[PDB]
């Protein structure tokens, strides 16, 4: 009895282990949809667009320090100009010169 | 798609050749 | 013309019926004898900017 | 033959010639090409195909092993073999993220973001973690990186210091030292975690000993800009070391 | 009580006082016309009193016809008439629509589209149902309507018992009078009353943005209380202008006075069409006026009375229904409206008090460059649902039908080509059993046949499915600002064959999702359209089961279950077929024309051999729902048009 009993049982877990597998691969199917989409997406967008969007987050985190300036109290030029080092704006002269 | 053209006709026949596989093996 | 690339089955069917090629259709053939053409506007500007709005065909028809 | 002439067609044809040795029987052999496929794929969109067609394969394998058991009487060896089936879907699944991940870092060795979501699924596994570590710092080209090469550095010596093991994290900051990176604000950033590393440990003679080190003039006075300069040079001038 | 109110409202209307003169005309007379401007009562007094004369009559009890163009119109006509008459709608009053009919054995008066009477023509020739038939707002000059002109032409020389009337807005009462044989006309004068008309010093160059800067002007300088109407092209722009008129008057700040702006369109349901009849919102405590604004179609432009209207917005665009017979082209255009429709858009300002009509054109330009009449519907439509029509209605002389305003030859021969070739017709032109019963649908000709003819593919589920989908509105509702979610929940659904599999995947979710409003919004999903299509499917099901037509699917396993599919759309759309060029681009078979595929399509490459439920002809020729057919299944299933003598080399 219960030795046929727990081969059963084994083989149930064991097909309920491949049943989650398969509702495993069933997300993973939805999921890398979803994902070859979103690549397909990417090749559709211009192939500079996440370097476009590296600079545009870099832009945006120059207007996050910004908000914090005004947050803090202070004009965000003003701050800026405390925290620059002069020899970037020598250099700038040269490129004009 | 070219890809998924494949996806779609190797589906089906992965089956038949699974099928005809455990009658070889 | 429109035939040529057919068996001529269109104006076959019509004169069976009894239609005159270059006649309108009709009991008293008071219809246009050759079909309504759309022109495609360029833009959104209202009515009196570029002149007249109306075709010259769509104005022999039905004036 | 086909797979060199038809290069972009590869993973359909891996799952044709799987298909051919299911045919013939070779049940492994569809299992050898499936992974072969897995190895040499380099897109997410083939590399999707190939598993689901290998899933499909091994479910209906698993199914064919769990009624043969149950029709044929069940030997050891052919119960451990269904077993064996289930823990390879079971390892597939799970290796599953982890191919992926590293399918992005065969098209870009350089994803230093790839290299951190892999120990980012590693965690919980030490060794693994330091091995990609490793890794990591000996694939990615500094001036190619896509993400920051110091940030690896960082996580590397965080993780050490997380484990305790602050002399092999001293070791990983004293080699980052001695790489020059794309740019000066890489290593400098390495000599403030230096620096902050000992303040965290109190050790502030130390801190102190290896910011005079990072200050020390070149016998050149040279600039912060010249980039025939060895990296180390330029870091004398930088704001945020003179300024720690 | 209801009913008395509505008595004291409806005896104020003009058409009362004409009662007797009415009554008298219908009486001695067999045809008549009868022209009143918009509101003078028309729709809603007269087929009352023709159910007066009806009831009067001894024998059995016919029923009263009466028209409308819209199936907006006819619905909520339907609802208020049968408030007037003090009965359930569906009782003695009830209404028939192409894809739903509310009628039953009690029905002595319903109102219906065109397109139902003259369907119930094609299975009542002389209309024997009936003992009067009013065919209203007739200066449409809709498809359906200009033939049922002639089929009561036909008609009343056969039934002297028959009484038609011809109702119209427009002073072209003399088309109308003269082609039913000199009859009478009845003239209610307008009871509007004053119309400013205001024209612009200049043209203005961008006509929606001028639309939207008018209607936020009048509601803040105009001290009048009083609705707006603005006139509109069709859905989407009237999408965009809700938005854009709501975010440009929430930027001014909390002293605006509300605006209750409604949409009418024809694919809303009917509970959100009914919200019109609303009163307008009230006055604001500081003073500011309380206005409506309906954001409208043509739909607004006959039939309905929006009680409180003083101001008339008028861009004079619409959008019509055209059809190129040189290239076998449908599309939808814009296009300018008559000085008759211009001028019924004005005397809406007129009704409630005295009100304004503000046109955003010269006064010049209105003088000379403006039409008188607005174009008949046949002149610019496909005619290949019409003469399949007319051909079940024993009219076999397609080319000396008095049509009131007759179609180009070449159109008619273009209707005789497509049903000739789709076996419809034979070589000699006479109509086959399976035109007559593709008449039956309610439907394209192209569709009719496809869906009768699937069925010796065993795919007749599947196509009727398609169909369904094909004959409601577009199932993929695609936000401007959702488009990523919209897209990515569409392609869940994408067929690789393309759209009409793809809508079949959509319709197959949909009812194994037991018609779920939640899940229609997670997938992007219109569900409205779906329970449009829905009832499309069980009442076209129900003509097939009429017709015994088998209900057949597929195996889902087999490879052939698609393809199967794929030929069965060549037999009713081989002629909408179009090739891959070495280049690149598409030809069509035959009228060779330089077509793309459509932007909404899920074929994101294309093949050699394209089938195409419709040409969207815009500012580049594309081909809308399209799907992969093989070239050797052409020469197979159509071998007459496919005849290599005669087709051309492509």
């Amino acid at each position: 009895a219960a030795a046929a009993e727990l081969a059963a049982q084994k083989r149930e877990q064991r097909l309920r282990k491949f049943r989650e597998l398969h509702l495993m691969r069933n997300e993973a199917r939805k999921l890398n949809h979803q994902e070859v989409v979103e690549e397909d997406k990417r090749l559709k967008l211009p192939a500079n667009w996440e370097a476009k969007k590296a600079r545009l987050e870099w832009e945006l985190k120059e207007e996050e320090k910004k908000k914090e300036c005004a947050a803090r109290g202070e004009d965000y030029e003003k701050v800026k100009l405390l925290e620059i080092s002069a020899e970037d704006a020598e250099r700038w002269e040269r490129k004009k010169k | 798609p070219d890809y998924q053209q494949q996806c779609h006709e190797m589906a089906e026949r992965l089956e038949d050749s699974v099928l005809k596989g455990m009658q070889a093996a | 013309s429109w035939e040529r690339h057919t068996k001529g089955i269109g104006q076959k069917l019509l004169q069976k019926m009894g239609y005159v090629p270059g006649r309108g259709l009709g009991k008293n053939a008071q219809g246009i004898i050759n079909p309504i053409e759309a022109k495609q506007r360029k833009g959104k500007g209202a009515v009196g900017a570029y002149g007249s709005e109306r075709t010259t065909q769509s104005m022999q028809d039905f004036p | 033959g086909g797979l060199t002439r038809f290069t972009d067609q590869l993973g359909k044809l891996w799952c044709s010639l799987a298909d051919y040795y299911i045919r013939s029987g070779h049940f492994e052999k569809a299992r050898d090409v499936y992974e072969e496929a897995i190895r040499t794929v380099m897109t997410v969109r083939d590399f999707t195909q190939v598993f689901d067609s290998y899933a499909q394969f091994e479910e209906s394998m698993i199914a064919a092993k769990m009624e043969t058991a149950s029709e044929l009487g069940r030997e050891e060896e052919d119960d451990v073999d269904l077993e064996l089936r289930l823990a390879r879907f079971e390892q597939l699944i799970s290796r599953r993220p982890l191919l992926l991940n590293s399918v992005l870092l065969r098209q870009n060795p350089h994803h230093v973001h790839e290299w951190h979501k892999r120990v980012a699924l590693h965690q919980g596994r030490p060794r693994e973690i330091i091995n990609t570590y490793t890794e990591a710092v000996q694939t990615v080209d500094p001036f190619k990186a896509t993400g920051k090469p110091h940030t690896l550095w960082v996580a590397f010596a965080k993780f050490y210091e997380d484990n305790g093991q602050l002399d092999d994290a001293r070791v990983i900051l004293e080699k980052a030292t001695k790489v020059n990176f794309k740019q000066v604000d890489d290593l400098a950033s390495v000599w403030c975690q230096c620096g902050e590393l000992e303040l965290r440990h109190e050790n502030y003679d130390e801190a102190l000993r290896l910011l005079r080190k990072a200050t020390a003039l070149p016998a050149r006075r040279a600039e912060y800009f010249d980039g025939s300069e060895p990296v180390q040079n330029r870091v004398y001038k930088s704001l945020k070391v003179w300024s720690m | 009580p209801r009913y008395y109110d509505i008595l004291k409202k409806r005896l104020q209307l003009p058409v009362w006082e004409y009662k007797d003169r009415f009554t008298d005309i219908l009486v001695r007379h067999q045809s008549f016309v009868l022209v009143g401007e918009t509101g003078s009562g028309k729709t809603t007094q007269i087929p009352q009193w023709c159910v007066e004369y009806m009831r009067s009559l001894p024998g059995p009890k016919r029923g009263v016809a009466c028209t409308q163009p819209r199936r907006v119109a006819a619905m909520s006509v339907a609802q208020r008439v049968a408030d007037e008459m003090d009965v359930m709608l569906g009782q003695e009053v009830g209404y028939s629509i192409r894809f739903e009919d509310c009628s039953s054995a009690k029905t002595i008066l319903k109102y219906m589209t065109d397109g139902m009477l003259l369907r119930e023509a094609m299975n009542d020739p002389l209309l024997e149902r009936y003992g009067v038939i009013i065919l209203d707002e007739a200066h449409e000059r809709t498809l359906a309507t200009d033939i049922l002109m002639g089929v009561l032409k036909e008609v009343v020389r056969q039934r002297s018992d028959l009484k038609v009337i011809v109702m119209s807005a427009t002073l072209d009462a003399g088309k109308f009078q003269i082609y039913f044989d000199n009859c009478p006309l009845l003239t209610i004068p307008g009871r509007t009353h004053p119309v400013e008309i205001f024209y612009t010093p200049e043209p203005e160059r961008d006509y929606l943005e001028a639309a939207i800067r008018t209607v936020i002007q009048i509601h803040m300088c105009e001290e009048e209380e009083g609705d707006l109407l603005l006139f509109l092209t069709g859905q989407e722009e009237i999408d965009e202008a809700c938005k854009r008129i709501k975010r440009e008057v929430d930027d001014l700040g909390p002293e605006v006075g509300d605006i209750k702006i409604i949409p009418l369109y024809s694919t809303l349901p009917p509970q959100q069409q009914q919200r019109i009849f609303e009163p307008p919102p009230p006055k604001k405590q500081n003073g500011a006026i309380g206005r409506k604004v309906v954001v409208s179609t043509n739909i607004a432009e006959t039939s309905l009375t929006i009680d409180g209207v003083v101001f008339v917005i008028d861009p004079g665009f619409a959008k019509q229904k055209v059809y190129n017979p040189r290239i076998r082209v449908e599309s939808l255009l814009v296009t300018a409206i008559s000085k008759a429709s211009a001028q019924q858009r004005a005397g809406r300002a007129g009704r409630t008090r005295p009100g304004k009509c503000f046109r955003l054109y010269t006064e010049k330009a209105y003088k000379t460059e403006m039409q008188d009449n607005t174009y008949p519907e046949i002149l610019r439509s496909n005619l290949g649902s019409v003469v399949l029509q007319l051909k079940k209605l024993g009219i076999d002389d397609l080319v000396h039908f008095d049509f009131m305003d007759p179609p180009a030859p070449e159109t008619l021969m273009r209707a005789l080509e497509l049903l000739n070739y789709l076996a419809a017709l034979n070589d000699d032109g006479d109509l086959t059993e399976l035109g007559s019963m593709m008449a039956e649908f309610p439907l394209d000709p192209q569709l009719a046949k496809m869906v009768i003819a699937s069925c010796d593919y065993n795919c007749s589920n599947e196509v009727l499915s398609i169909t369904a989908m094909l004959s409601v509105p577009q199932c993929f509702v695609r936000p401007t600002e959702a488009k990523k979610a919209a897209d990515e929940a569409k392609m869940r659904f994408a067929h690789i064959d393309g759209d009409h599999l793809t809508l079949l995947n959509v319709y197959h979710a949909f009812k194994q999702n037991h018609e779920s409003v939640q899940w229609c919004y997670d997938n992007f999903i219109n569900y409205r359209s779906l329970m449009s299509a829905d009832n499309v499917r069980q009442q076209l099901s129900r003509i097939m089961d009429r017709f015994n037509l088998p209900r057949r699917s597929t195996d889902f396993t087999s490879r052939d279950y698609y393809i199967n599919i794929r030929k069965a759309l060549v037999t009713g759309y081989f002629m909408q077929v179009a090739h891959l060029e070495r280049t690149g681009h598409y030809l069509t078979v035959k009228d060779n024309q330089v077509v793309q595929l459509h932007p909404s399509t899920v074929l994101d490459h294309k093949p050699e051999w394209v089938l195409y439920n419709e040409f969207v002809l815009t500012t580049k020729n594309y081909i809308r729902t399209c799907t992969d057919i093989k070239p050797e299944w052409l020469v197979k299933i159509a071998p007459q048009y496919y005849d290599m003598s005669n087709f051309p080399q492509c």
